[PDB]
């Protein structure tokens, strides 16, 4: 039952710079802890084994050290390659194995605002009664980002879903997608509809809109 | 090799059974303690199941003992895991590893398969209802133009957008599915150039493997 933390869930770096991943068990586990990489399309290596061990052909720019209760995996001059999933295991009795939750490894760039683009719903899918309203924000720079709808001057929240992209491997920004999901009387109820996002490359919010009215 | 490659993985409804299978190549498959692992959908990593080199002994961790059943053939180069009772909780990603050791303890996982998707739930496999988006009226017409495709109300995972665009080129961001009320909603966008749409037709096709549907939604400017 030893559990293992990684307190930090997330975190940025540029190529080239020196990366430190830490994970604290609640006891002793003698160095038997290792490293994975997951990557986003799932697969898994093990990169470091028995703490400082290297798994063959691992690059030598990934080292680990610790004992007792701390450990931690470091990745000096990181790589593009490098920008992953992390996980750390203890093995000092089977099955007794336990994971951390993983410290997921982005890379650094320029800040870069979203293009924004807002979607009424189609005609079609108002003649079977539904309605979603889409808001789409593509390439941004951070990940951090705040959308919300405005409909007639009411913020809403119900009914919102939400989805991310990973980090793009080409240009390095985030993309995601707000769908306001809605009955069509309920999308028929108003009239003035807003998919407003706040992010650090606007100091004031960058805003779509439309009304139903046309 | 060494290589492990799971098969067996799909749809189950609750409180049914499961075997999945792993062939492994590329080493001395009797050698070597096997196990499986899973991941959840929130991303978890847990250990199932260990089984030794001969197969005598099993180790299962209090979660897992015992509706999950380890076994393995040397003969054949092959690990099991047979699942009964199946509940929700259960959809993850399993995933097949080798154990590594000292002379004396297995601490470590030194190779992975791709893994097998499962999914333990009680809906019905549902197709998608496909709906185009096309920007509302009037501009900013912008020098690029963003159309998208929405995917909702299906089951289970996953389904495939495809953009037809024809000739032209067009990155797409497809963005991960959701539940909402029961059921999955995706989305995925593709970007043209604006003197480019609406004089191309544009159109998505979303295919969904468990209900083995195909709908084709030309992306309508009015
Ligand atoms: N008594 C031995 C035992 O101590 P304990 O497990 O109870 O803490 O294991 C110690 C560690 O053994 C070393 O394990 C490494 C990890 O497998 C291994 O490296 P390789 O697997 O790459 O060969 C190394 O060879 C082992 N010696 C051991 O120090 C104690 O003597």
């Amino acid at each position: 039952d030893i559990v293992l933390t990684q307190s930090t869930s997330s975190l940025s770096a540029s190529l080239g710079d020196r990366v430190t991943i830490t994970c604290r068990a609640s006891q002793d586990i003698r160095n038997y802890l290792s490293w994975y990489q997951q990557r986003p399309d799932g697969t898994v290596k093990l990169l470091i084994y028995y703490t400082s061990k290297l798994h063959s052909g691992v690059p030598s720019r990934f080292s680990g050290s610790g004992s007792g209760t701390d450990y931690s995996l470091t990745i000096t001059n990181l790589e593009q390659e490098d920008i992953a999933t992390y996980f750390c295991q203890q093995g000092k009795t089977l099955p007794l194995y336990t994971f951390g939750g993983g410290t997921k490894l982005e890379i650094k760039r320029a800040d870069a605002a979203p293009t924004v683009s807002i979607f009424p719903p189609s005609s079609e899918q108002l003649t079977s009664g539904g309605a979603s309203v889409v808001c789409f924000l593509n390439n941004f720079y951070p990940k951090d980002i705040n959308v919300k709808w405005k409909i007639d001057g009411s913020e809403r929240q119900n009914g919102v879903l939400n989805s991310w992209t990973d980090q793009d491997s080409k240009d390095s920004t985030y993309s995601m997608s707000s769908t306001l999901t809605l009955t069509k009387d309920e999308y028929e109820r108003h009239n003035s509809y807003t998919c407003e996002a706040t992010h650090k490359t606007s100091t004031s919010p960058i805003v779509k809109s439309f009304n139903r009215n046309e | 090799e060494v290589k492990l490659v799971e098969s067996g993985g799909g749809l189950v409804k609750l409180g049914g059974s499961l075997k999945l299978s792993c062939a492994a190549s590329g080493f001395t498959f009797s050698s070597y303690y096997m196990s499986w692992v899973r991941q959840t959908p929130e991303k978890r990593l847990e250990l199932v199941a260990a089984i030794n080199s001969n197969g005598g002994n099993t180790y299962y961790p209090d979660t897992v003992k015992g509706l999950f059943t380890i076994s393995r053939d040397n003969a054949k180069n092959t690990l099991y895991l047979q699942m009964s009772r199946l509940k929700s909780e259960d959809t993850a990603l399993y995933y097949c590893t080798r154990l590594y050791g000292n002379y004396v303890r297995i601490h470590t996982m030194d190779y992975w398969g791709q893994g097998t998707s499962v999914t333990v739930s009680s809906a019905k496999t549902t197709p998608p209802s496909v709906y185009p988006l096309a920007p509302g009226c009037g501009d900013t017409t912008g020098s690029s133009v963003t159309l998208g495709c929405l995917v909702k109300g299906y089951f289970p995972e996953s389904v495939t957008v495809t953009w037809n665009s024809g000739s032209l080129s067009s990155s797409v961001h497809t963005f991960p599915a959701l539940l909402q009320s029961g059921l999955y909603t995706m989305s995925s966008s593709v970007t043209v150039p604006s003197s480019t749409w609406p004089s191309e037709t544009v159109t998505c096709s979303v295919a969904h493997p468990a209900s083995s549907t195909t709908v084709d939604k030309k992306l309508e400017p009015s």
